[PDB]
RNA sequence: GGAUAGUGGCCUACCAUGGUUUCAACGGGUAACGGGGAAUAAGGGUUCGAUUCCGGAGAGGGAGCCUGAGAAACGGCUACCACAUCCAAGGAAGGCAGCAGGCGCGCAAAUUACCCAAUCCUAAUUCAGGGAGGUAGUGACAAUAAAUAACGAUACAGGGCCCAUUCGGGUCUUGUAAUUGGAAUGAGUACAAUGUAAAUACCUUAACGAGGAACAACUGGAGGGCAAGUCUGGUGCCAGCAGCCGCGGUAAUUCCAGCUCCAGUAGCGUAUAUUAAAGUUGUUGCAGUUAAAAAGCUCGUAGUUGAACUUUGGGUCUGGUUGUCCGGUCGGUUUUUCAACCGGAUCUUUCCUUCUGGCUAACCUGUACUCCUUGUGGGUGCAGGCGAACCAGGACUUUUACUUUGAAAAAAUUAGAGUGUUCAAAGCAGGCGAAAGCUCGAAUAUAUUAGCAUGGAAUAAUGGAAUAGGACGUUUGGUUCUAUUUUGUUGGUUUCUAGGACCAUCGUAAUGAUUAAUAGGGACGGUCGGGGGCAUCAGUAUUCAAUUGUCAGAGGUGAAAUUCUUGGAUUUAUUGAAGACUAACUACUGCGAAAGCAUUUGCCAAGGACGUUUUCAUUAAUCAAGAACGAAAGUUAGGGGAUCGAAGAUGAUCAGAUACCGUCGUAGUCUUAACCAUAAACUAUGCCGACUAGGGAUCGGGUGGUGUUUUUCUUAUGACCCACUCGGCACCUUACGAGAAAUCAAAGUCUUUGGGUUCUGGGGGGAGUAUGGUCGCAAGGCUGAAACUUAAAGGAAUUG
RNA sequence: GAAUCUGGUCAAACUUGGUCAUUUAGAGGAACUAAAAGUCGUAACAAGGUUUCCGUAGGUGAACCUGCGGAAGGAUCAUUA
């Protein structure tokens, strides 16, 4: 029921029942990953490249037409950045919000939720880490967290 | 978190069968529920039941037979000495005359009659009576 | 309803620290574990005890009854303590007289008053080695002074 | 290295900085020796175990050691302390926590008895010894077994009744009388002999031994709890009983005495523990809206818990195991007509770990083909060769939990089989002959914690191929080997080769990722908000002051007063400053983790819901430690101070009133920089999770309506109607569900007791105190006692 | 092969301090509890005669009062346009 706040949603993409391709919507399994490995070049992440795929092209998903997710196929190019997409997103609110704070030492629910994504992502880290993504005895947090986003 | 799912199923059969509805939907539907329920069937608590197939999870409909009382389960899944299945059948069931006590083991899913015939216990999942 | 106690099977500890930590708050439990018995309670965590009638008093009783209830202060022999002794059945301390040794018996009610005397907690059994009842009903003589 | 019998930080040198810890290290406590066990006794348990067995310690303490196989012995020694003996003062001797005894202590516990005959033990040992051990004494520790009359007759009453014109015999059976009478009995003594080491006592008896006076049952109780006195005398709120309730002021059924009577009975009471009762400690199994009890809120590490998914199904035979079908039989037994049930072998896209070899049992065989009913009934028989019929060695095992039967868990105990101790409690005895010799026994079970054994593979975890450095092998090269066996035997060097190991390259295979949880996170989209920070705008308000104007009061009043100016205060109007607030809308509305948040725009980041054929793929829920915020008040330190306004003054009232009201009015209020960290921070309802019932609404999202109206012609937005939907906030009725009820659709799905987790409570007080932490500038917080005290404190409702 | 004796070593105990724990006199203080029942009021319970409460400051002769904020366990589930 949500994992920080009190609100209880259900906002959700539901998946159709066919694992198999929605024949007709055509094009390729190697032209998309092709399609794909330039999105991976222009920075775009794959997230945002399956939105691009589904919205202009004829993509449902990726795993359909692929076979592979989008990720598993980024990292067979080689193109999947250093840090995980979820946890660089979040990251990148960290240091969006300790920047804010820096300016004003006096706003307290901020702090509050600073205190949030600083614990959202020693959540994802920790699971980062213990699947050897990330290499362990390393700590993603503030002050060189700053440096780990640019 | 949902987490026993065999209790959580067994919850909506036991809110079913108490109002009188003839069938119940079941969410997560697993193995053990299915093993469960297939066991009620053996013994007669329970009539048809149709496992979906989400493209993804599970989900079952029961048909309640208006036979079932409770469809227990006990939590954390005690493990039984053999001897000990008379002491949780002594305390769940009304009588040593009817009743069964769902316990996975070694041999599968029995009931606690049949885990005597083989001589083979292990963990308890619930019971029927 | 989860019923708050934890359930997991591996539990245990967070049962077995919980029950040690609650316990601490049932009575029995509490003198048992902390020597009330042995470190207070006049009598050593003892059935009885020996001690010398320091004087004869008459305790004016708790309300709704209206009586001096004839009793005894004590000196408690072993740990020199001094106590307040009831002593049982028409007149008594007659039989009591002064300055004897006296063995007193827990009154019934595991400390604490029985009944109406207030602030005594003992009843007087031998007097100098005889028996209170004993020399009420007389079946048994004193010996002499 | 040293030592030790020996391993070792056991000791020493030199070196390194480890070791344990919230899965409670360390410390403290223990009225703690451990275990076997004990009591309790449905199940789960609790408490106890000094104490008959097994370990361990100790011999007043603490040391040190001799001898010795074995001693850090103490019925050995050395010493020092502590205690004490014997003295001719120079010096000697000591150690009961062996037995007996005594003191002392204490509520609390035995005789300085007789013995080695048993049981065993020791030695130079048949022969000696043994307070080890037995034998008594004492012994209401426990426990076992049971006398305190029985049968008559006569004499007075109850019950059946042959018949009941009134009786009554009483033919038949029961109870009462200091009648009376016959018949036993060990309680005792005592020759004897048993018994016994000798005795006692027991079992056995020569001889005596019962008549109500003897050869005598007490304890407690007699209103309720709780079995049973409204008997007789006293007593008279006393004296007393009374666990609790409570009784007692002249008929007290509770005190105290007689007779009745009850309960138990050679026992029963009392006290303290303790177990049960106590589901009042709760794992099973409690409570927390209000009765005690949900941390103010969120985060959060440990903990604990954690969606679903991978081998299912069908056949084919083949072993049992009881009901059946008759007893086929001399109340028992062996098959079939049948059964369910439990296996086993397999075959099903299927390996059960695989080989280097031993044994290949067997025929899949067919080498001569026939001992022979016309035959595929039957076997002397050995080259290719089915290996499961076993070993005996590799190779290397995903590992656990879980459960199985097994091996072990000393005996006594515990349950329990066998058995005439007279019965038992027990004990390991016993049983049957010619009664010349023979002969059954002395079980079985438990104890589940850990380890060991083997099966099982559900459950739960864990693991493997996604840089494949992956898997195999007719690979073909290689690289590093290792290395024994023959070349006569040693030292080589290189082979052939067979085993490692390691990079290549050629192939083989279906080459290798499960979902994508109405889990979660994260991306995107449009939105939404009185969410927060920082910045501005207003209203308009109150205040003072200004200038302005107008000449008696204006304020206040709670009913009523005081109190203020007039040299127009007030009132009227224009402003100014300051620091406040930020109405009306404003709601069973919104947002916020809460606390809390409403004038404005702007900026700053954040956020929920929503939608989503987006992406990761277990990241998740709750959480002791730790944190973050956290109303008001308070507090330092600043700014301001309009009004109210803790303090104060002060005016009335009342028996009085430093109390309301009255009037004024520092501190504050407000703000800024620090703290504080609590509130009825209250929905007095922890969080997550699911599922149960309708009604209609209610709102923030979203669908569909040739719906209506807007009207700028079709409109298209907007705004409704109506139906259904995700999200939010609350009502109505029945409750068949809950609940003590009030009530509650959650406080339901709970004695038909188990989804996950955190927390809190265990009569009331004493007390949120004492103390100690710890935190605070302090106020205070957090943490948190008992002694003592008390029978009720509550809660909810009913009638008054 | 004795007494004797030079280093070690084990280390009682004493000496004179230091330190934890448990006990235990203690003048005084300051409590808290029982109460026969006395003074002083009469706070709360009825809108308890200023509605109760809570938090928190100040003050008092005592209950108590008064700010501020909060809560109804309130003396109201109610004013529509
Ligand atoms: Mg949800
Ligand atoms: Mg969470
Ligand atoms: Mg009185
Ligand atoms: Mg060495
Ligand atoms: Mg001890
Ligand atoms: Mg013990
Ligand atoms: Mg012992
Ligand atoms: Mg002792
Ligand atoms: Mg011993
Ligand atoms: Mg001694
Ligand atoms: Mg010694
Ligand atoms: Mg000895
Ligand atoms: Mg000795
Ligand atoms: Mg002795
Ligand atoms: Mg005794
Ligand atoms: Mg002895
Ligand atoms: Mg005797
Ligand atoms: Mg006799
Ligand atoms: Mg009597
Ligand atoms: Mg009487
Ligand atoms: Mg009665
Ligand atoms: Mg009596
Ligand atoms: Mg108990
Ligand atoms: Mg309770
Ligand atoms: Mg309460
Ligand atoms: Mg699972
Ligand atoms: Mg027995
Ligand atoms: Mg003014
Ligand atoms: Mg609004
Ligand atoms: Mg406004
Ligand atoms: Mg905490
Ligand atoms: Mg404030
Ligand atoms: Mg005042
Ligand atoms: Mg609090
Ligand atoms: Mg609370
Ligand atoms: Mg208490
Ligand atoms: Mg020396
Ligand atoms: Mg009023
Ligand atoms: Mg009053
Ligand atoms: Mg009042």
């Amino acid at each position: 029921g949500r994992m920080h706040s009190k609100g209880k949603g259900m906002s959700s993409s539901a998946i159709p029942y066919s694992r198999n391709a929605p024949a007709w919507f055509k094009g390729s399994s190697d032209g998309v990953v092709e399609q794909i490995i330039k999105y991976a070049r222009k920075g775009l992440t794959p997230s945002q490249i399956g939105v691009l795929l589904r919205d202009a092209h004829g993509v449902t998903q990726a795993k359909v037409i692929t076979g592979n997710k989008i990720l598993r196929i980024l990292k067979s190019n080689g193109l999947a950045p250093e840090i995980p997409e979820d946890l660089y997103f979040l990251i990148k609110k960290a240091v969006s919000v300790r920047k804010h704070l820096e300016r004003n030492r006096k706003d307290k629910d901020a702090k509050f939720r600073l205190i949030l994504i600083e614990s959202r992502i020693h959540r994802l880290a920790r699971y980062y880490r213990t699947v050897s993504v990330l290499p362990p005895n390393w700590k993603y947090e503030s002050a060189t967290a700053s440096a780990l986003v640019n | 978190t949902r987490t026993s799912v065999l209790a959580d199923a067994l919850n909506a059969i036991n809110n079913a069968e108490k109002t009188g509805k003839r069938q119940v939907l079941i969410r997560p539907s697993s193995k053990v529920i299915i093993k469960f329920l297939q066991v009620m069937q053996k013994h007669g608590y329970i009539g048809e039941f149709e496992y979906i197939d989400d493209h993804r999870s599970g989900k079952i409909v029961v048909q309640l037979n208006g036979r079932l009382n409770k469809c227990g389960v006990i939590s954390p899944r005690f493990n039984v000495k053999i001897a000990d299945v008379e002491k949780w059948t002594a305390n769940l069931l009304p009588a040593r005359q009817f009743g069964y006590v769902i316990l996975t083991t070694s041999a599968g899913i029995m009931d606690h009659e049949e885990a005597h015939r083989k001589h083979v216990s292990g963990k308890i999942l619930g019971f029927v009576y | 309803m989860g019923k708050g106690k934890p359930r997991g099977l591996n539990s245990a500890r967070k049962l077995r620290v919980h029950r040690r930590n609650n316990r601490w708050a049932e009575t029995t439990y509490k003198k048992r574990l902390l020597g009330t018995a042995f470190k207070s309670s006049p009598f050593g965590g003892s059935s009885h005890a020996k001690g010398i009638v320091l004087e004869k008093i008459g305790i004016e009783s708790k309300q709704p009854n209206s009586a001096i209830r004839k009793c005894v202060r004590v000196q408690l022999i072993k740990n020199g303590k001094k106590v307040t002794a009831f002593v049982p059945n028409d007149g008594c301390l007659n039989f009591v007289d002064e300055n004897d040794e006296v063995l007193l018996a827990g009154f019934g009610r595991k400390g604490k008053a029985k009944g109406d005397i207030p602030g005594v907690r003992f009843k007087v059994v031998k007097v100098s080695g005889v028996s209170l009842l004993a020399l009420w009903k007389e079946k048994k003589e004193k010996p002499r002074s």
